[PDB]
């Protein structure tokens, strides 16, 4: 997308960008919605205005990164917002109740291009994923290499290490986990990432 | 179309009380010969459940809340209890959600739902045992599944409970989250004491105000044309925010708990995380 | 202010946001000026220029 898009708002939480290349994810989620301009500093976790609580709220222990960009000339028609509510949203909550019985609590906005700058339309892409001990299936753009044993090496089985590597036969997993855990918070006796040779 | 009932009988809350019943595995990490303390969600040890049965002129599918997460148990033998429904109000102004068993495929889907007062299964003992209606009607919605095609026998009377299917349902961040346990019985009364872990099974994306659930059963329509009931029986329970401390082994599987409030032998045998005290006097925490 | 205002700026210091609902404040003052847009950000405490 480097020759094509231009993100104006480009925000990770729980993982630095530039490291998202390296790295595997096992749930992957992707939320789209479209607001205006001066909005998208509300989609954070902690914060407040009319989108944060009647709208679309983010959970406290977020991870994920958020992306927005300008998109004026392309949207044109009218659009709906919550103005208000009895209470506050949930995380990740929808609300689709286009009116109440006694008053309505959906408020417009218009979007065409000679709107000032403010009031313009932006569309907001949100993703979301977490780390476990089993397979990820959303992988960056990494290839294997020659698998050496019996000197000090740095493995990158989806996590950074450098030990000296052997052969286990005397090993007992699950199908599910890849490195399993120790007493004291350890990893120990990694699993090829497509075979089911235990290192 | 949904049925027609003047004869049903108002439902008795018989009192059944759990012991050591409803752990689930709360992190998806391999541990073995482990033993930590965890603060969350459980079903507390000794408390006592609600009991809901068909037996004759009396089902029992009330709205029940949703306040925290619930634990459900289902001891039947002809397949009566097919699923549930979660959402608020539980009619078209608002959404909900559907698990359901239909005998041919699972389906999970959320919409617009407009309940009828009794939503029943109807299978004729007759006319090679086929299936009925649920509810009235549902539009536009923006979620399904339907899953692979399987054939479910759908009549079968054994005397004994032969089956006893658990689940524990919570709600968080917009996901449903699924814990399944089966275990095999021969019961005739009630609920059997004993201890089995439950798996993660579902993690299902909502976004709905979940504050109240209702179950779907199974009735039989005779060849004269009359209902007739079936025996099963269902029990629910409420999780409450309890310190509980779990116990691993090899393989990797849950095997022993204690709930940290129960006794004061409880609060012993969590203050110095161990399963087995020596003769002495000890201090306890809180 | 709701349905009425679009605040491009709102920022809090000693305070998070969405806790000023269940707070009570002893001594509140308002202080207003007219700048530039691109002076914003020197409306912060230890910042420089004009
Ligand atoms: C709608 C929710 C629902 C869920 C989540 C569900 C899960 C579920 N049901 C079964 C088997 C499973 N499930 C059922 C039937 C049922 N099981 C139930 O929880 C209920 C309510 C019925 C119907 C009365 C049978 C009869 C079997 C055994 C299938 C076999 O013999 O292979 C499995 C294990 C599959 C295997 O290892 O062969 C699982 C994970 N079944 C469901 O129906
Ligand atoms: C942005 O870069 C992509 C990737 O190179 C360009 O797509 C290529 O377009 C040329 C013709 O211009 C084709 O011969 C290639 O086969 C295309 N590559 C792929 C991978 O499909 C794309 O044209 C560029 N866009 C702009 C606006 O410059
Ligand atoms: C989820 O839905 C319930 C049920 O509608 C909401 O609880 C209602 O809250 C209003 C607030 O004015 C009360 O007037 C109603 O009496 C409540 N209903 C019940 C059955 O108690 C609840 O607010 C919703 N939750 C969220 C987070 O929006
Ligand atoms: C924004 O919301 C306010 C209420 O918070 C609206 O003000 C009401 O407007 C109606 C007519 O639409 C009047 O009958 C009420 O007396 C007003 N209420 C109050 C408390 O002043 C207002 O109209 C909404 N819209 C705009 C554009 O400001
Ligand atoms: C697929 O995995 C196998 C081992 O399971 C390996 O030999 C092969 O090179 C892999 N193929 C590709 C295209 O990565
Ligand atoms: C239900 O009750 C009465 C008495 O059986 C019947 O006449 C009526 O039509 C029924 N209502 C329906 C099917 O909606
Ligand atoms: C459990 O039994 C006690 C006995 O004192 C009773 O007070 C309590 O209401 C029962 N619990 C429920 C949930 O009904
Ligand atoms: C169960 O529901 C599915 C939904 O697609 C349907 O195709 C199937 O025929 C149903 N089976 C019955 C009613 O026995
Ligand atoms: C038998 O089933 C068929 C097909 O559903 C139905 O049309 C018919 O009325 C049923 N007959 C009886 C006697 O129940
Ligand atoms: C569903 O259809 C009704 C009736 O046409 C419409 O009013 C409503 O907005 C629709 N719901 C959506 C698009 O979510
Ligand atoms: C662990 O799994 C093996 C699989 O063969 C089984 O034989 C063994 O009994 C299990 N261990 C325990 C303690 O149950
Ligand atoms: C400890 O208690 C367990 C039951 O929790 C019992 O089986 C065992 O014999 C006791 N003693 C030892 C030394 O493990």
């Amino acid at each position: 997308l480097y020759n094509s898009t231009l993100f104006s708002t480009f925000k990770c939480y729980g993982v630095s960008p530039s490291k998202l290349i390296d790295l595997c994810f096992t749930s992957v989620y992707a939320d789209t919605f479209l607001i205006r301009f001066s909005e998208v500093r509300q989609v954070a976790p902690g914060e407040t205005g009319v989108i944060a609580d009647y709208n679309y709220r983010l959970p406290d222990d977020f991870t994920g990164c958020v992306i927005a960009w300008n998109t004026a000339n392309q949207d044109v028609g009218s659009y709906f917002y919550r103005s208000h509510r009895s209470t506050k949203l949930k995380p990740f909550e929808r609300d689709l109740s286009s009116d109440e019985n006694g008053v309505r609590t959906l408020s417009t906005y218009d979007f065409n291009p000679n709107v000032p700058l403010d009031y313009q339309a932006t569309r907001v892409v949100v993703l979301s994923f977490e780390l476990l001990n089993a397979p990820a299936t959303v992988c960056g753009p990494k290839l294997s290499t020659e698998l050496v044993k019996n000197q000090c090496v740095n493995f990158n089985f989806n996590g950074l290490k450098g030990t000296g590597v052997l052969t286990s036969s005397s090993k007992r997993f699950q199908s599910f986990q890849q490195f399993g855990r120790d007493a004291s918070d350890f990893t120990d006796s990694v699993r090829d990432p497509q075979t089911l040779e235990i290192l | 179309t949904c049925l027609n009932f003047t004869n049903l009988a108002a439902p008795a809350y018989n009192i059944a009380s759990s012991s050591r019943r409803g752990v689930y595995y709360p992190d998806d990490i391999f541990r073995s010969d482990f033993l930590h303390l965890v603060n969350d969600y459980f079903l507390p040890f000794g408390s006592n459940v609600t009991q809901f049965f068909t037996q004759g002129t009396n089902i029992d599918n009330p709205t029940l809340p949703f306040r925290d997460g619930v634990y459900f148990a289902a001891t039947e033998k002809s397949n009566i209890v097919r699923g549930w429904i979660f959402g608020s109000t539980l009619d078209s102004t608002s959404q909900s959600a559907i698990i359901l068993n239909n005998s041919t495929n699972l389906i999970v889907r959320v919409c617009n739902f407009e309940l009828c007062k009794v939503p029943l299964f109807v299978v004729f003992k007759s006319n090679n045992s086929q299936l009925s209606h649920l509810f009235s009607d549902s539009f536009n919605c923006t979620f399904e599944y339907v899953s692979r095609a399987f054939s479910l026998d759908i009549r079968e009377q054994s005397g004994n409970f032969v089956d006893l299917r658990e689940f524990v349902f919570r709600n968080r961040n917009g996901f449903l989250h699924i814990y399944e346990g089966y275990e095999a019985i021969s019961i005739v009364r009630g609920l059997p004491a004993g201890f089995n872990v439950l798996k993660p099974l579902l993690k299902i994306p909502f976004g709905l105000n979940v504050t109240s659930f209702k179950t779907f059963l199974a009735v039989y329509r005779v060849a004269a044309g009359s209902i007739s009931v079936a025996s099963s029986a269902y029990y629910v329970g409420y999780l409450k925010p309890l310190t509980f401390m779990l116990s691993y082994d090899l393989n990797g599987t849950i095997k022993n708990a204690v709930d940290c409030s129960q006794d004061p032998l409880a609060e012993l045998k969590c203050t110095i995380k161990n399963f087995n005290v020596s003769k002495g006097i000890y201090q306890t925490s809180n």
